[PDB]
């Protein structure tokens, strides 16, 4: 299956 | 805490850092760059040192958060989100439900189940992992 | 094929066995997501990465044999497909100012950890060079 990005204002994705 | 060398040794003595499915390795396999929540959960679920607060139920890909607060705390530490808690974690898991990756088990709290075809992706069967991890079914 | 085969195959190539894993080092420092200096220490301690990045045998000095490759792996690790050494070099200036990494004067694509990395990691440079079978330059 595909795992599209999980990035929302109530649940923001971390990066750095 | 000592040096990193001592850090690794101290944790090895506690049988930590030996997950069957490391999140970073799984992220490299899927190409997601940074690790995602579902990869983090699979690491905890395949790390015997984490069974006190998260574990398989013995029924397929179903798992329970015996201590949801500890799961949220470790996720916050892993992603540098000091304010992480179950409420935000629950909202995250809700997003995974929309993509049909993780569903919640009705009638039980803190119990979820990977609904995607995880056996085909990982090459492991549910019962195989249970045996390795000495899962006692509920 | 599957993830199990992915782990098997890469293990046969002696990959995924860094002395200093970046995620493990991030857990030790409490940084959360891995940072560039941890990413470099992983590559530098991964025997399978010596073709494009390696130590020089002089303390914590290291060189980027293929600076374009190290940037590609950094971009794939942080979802920056357009990552190139030109951008990666911009981020290294932060570590210059904080006296964590310095460019070796008179040598291009050569750097050195000028922080007390021995006190942090618990390893001497010669110890990692021996484990990694580094050939001094």
């Amino acid at each position: 299956p595909s795992f599209d990005s999980f990035d929302f204002e109530d649940f923001p994705a971390a990066l750095w | 805490k000592g040096t990193f060398k001592d850090y690794v040794r101290d944790r090895a003595d506690l049988n930590k850092d030996k997950p069957v499915i490391p999140a970073a390795a799984l992220a490299g396999y899927t190409g997601s760059g940074p690790i995602q929540l579902w990869q983090f959960l699979l690491e905890l679920l395949t790390d015997k040192s984490c069974q006190s607060f998260i574990s398989w139920t013995g029924d397929g890909w179903e798992f329970k958060l015996s201590d949801p607060d500890e799961v949220a705390r470790r996720w916050g530490k892993r992603k540098n989100k000091p304010k992480m808690n179950y409420e935000k974690l629950s909202r995250g898991l809700r997003y995974y439900y929309d993509k049909n990756i993780i569903h919640k088990t009705a009638g039980k709290r803190y119990v979820y189940r990977f609904v995607c075809d995880l056996q085909s992706l990982l090459g492991y069967t549910p019962e195989e992992l249970h045996a390795m991890l000495d899962v006692k079914p509920d």
